[PDB]
């Protein structure tokens, strides 16, 4: 890589539902929500690598 | 490096950071009393640069 950037939920500065939405993103991680759904949208030709 | 790379490469224990060389590659900047103990207890860890 280059840098260790990462995206993020857009929230208005201040957000009502901050929290709503922080431990939120903090619980996709339990039981992989973010990691469940990474192998479909990311790979959509399984790329033969012999070379 | 030390700022685009916060939280990446920084250890906060010296065993952890021995280890670390152990697994891939990285050099683990220390004070050379404790780099002559971990060099005299491995013959696979070495001290480039005096
Ligand atoms: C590094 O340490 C010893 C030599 O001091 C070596 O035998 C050992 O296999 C190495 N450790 C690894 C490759 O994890």
């Amino acid at each position: 890589l280059i840098d260790s950037k990462g995206y993020g939920v857009g929230t208005p500065m201040g957000s009502p539902y901050r929290d709503k939405i922080t431990i939120a993103i903090l619980q996709l991680q339990e039981e992989g929500k973010l990691h469940m759904m990474k192998e479909k949208w990311w790979r959509g030709n399984g790329c033969p690598e012999e070379e | 490096f030390m700022s685009s790379r916060r939280q990446s490469v920084l250890v906060k224990s010296n065993e952890e950071g021995i280890q670390r060389v152990l697994t891939s590659d990285y050099a683990f900047l220390m004070e050379s009393t404790t780099i002559e103990f971990v060099t005299q207890r491995n013959c696979n860890l070495t001290q480039i640069g005096g």
